[PDB]
């Protein structure tokens, strides 16, 4: 019983940590999106 | 989960600063912009 | 020079515009993936129904009990998966 | 029967140790839905 | 500064607090040893 | 709150009443961060 | 908390100086000024 519950405890901790990761990589590559466009672009422009 | 959380912190933390400091009204006025080329295609759309 | 000033800010842009594109091509891959995950675990969780349906074709109510469970744990899965999922197509849309 | 008397001791210490320090009220909550999930398998059995 | 003295204050409060924990461990192993004792007390004045 | 109707559905009144105190502080704790929200709040306009 | 305390009273005797010494009555006629703006703005509302 402790080896089928440690196995289940490791499975759901990993395959939620690694889904957490990916979806905060996402976010934070969306956000640094925004912080390029207005960053560099606006800056350009007003340059220009 | 630690190493996790912080990095979530990071995460919302930037989401938080780009929403407050450049959540301009202008983006409003471009949704208003884009509402009203949505209605204007419907009455392409109703003409038709 | 206004205009080599203009000129450069707007070619800085074809690269930052291809980040852009490298991103959203990567958006796509993910939301792509997470369903692939959610749609090969709900037929996952049609096959444990259906080794209940044999379960209790035979009597075995306790295996039958069993593959119900495996069952609920692959459709909150998937429902975990339909979640991050949400957040990826709404990326996906801001990135595009 | 000394020596055997003296490791015996030492299990029982580490025993008490373990159910008296980390015997946690979350086990017992486990348990109920270890319980609850049976009743589940019994009502699939019943409508089978 | 009052920041860096209440931090302290804390980080010697963990200090103090794993030693209750150690305490609370050594209290559940004397707790668990006398009732093995008294167990096989009252098992031997069966035999007898 | 859940583990509560849980808790209720397997007439665990003990486990309920813990699980209740602490929706408690948790929402109580959630007032004190809109307390401490509505000050950052006033401030976040004020350097506006 | 005394560490806190001194803090704490440094930024209400800072605030309460701020407000006592410059808090001038301009500050009102801009709030007067903003007001009638806003007013301005409904009246145009209401023309359109």
């Amino acid at each position: 019983r402790n080896l089928a519950a440690l196995e289940a405890k490791i499975s759901e901790a990993k395959t939620k940590k690694n889904m957490l990761q990916a979806r905060a990589k996402a976010a934070k590559a969306n956000a640094e999106l925004q912080q390029t466009l207005g960053g560099l672009g606006t800056s350009s422009a007003t340059s220009a | 989960f630690e190493r996790m959380e912080n990095k979530v912190l990071d995460m919302e933390a930037t989401s938080q600063a780009a929403g407050e400091l450049a959540g301009f009204g202008i983006e409003n006025q471009f949704a208003q912009l884009e509402a009203s080329s949505g209605v204007e295609d419907e009455l392409a759309a109703l003409k038709a | 020079d206004p205009e080599k000033v203009l000129e450069q800010a707007v070619i800085d842009m074809q690269e930052d515009l291809v980040q852009l594109r490298q991103a959203v091509a990567r958006t796509i891959a993910e939301e792509k993936r997470t369903e692939q995950r959610l749609n090969q675990d709900t037929q996952e969780a049609k096959k444990w129904e259906d080794r209940a349906k044999l379960a209790l074709t035979n009597g075995e109510e306790n295996l039958a009990r069993e593959a119900l469970a495996r069952k609920k744990s692959l459709t909150d899965t998937a429902a975990a998966y339909q979640t991050q999922l949400a957040q990826q197509r709404t990326m996906s849309e801001n990135l595009r």
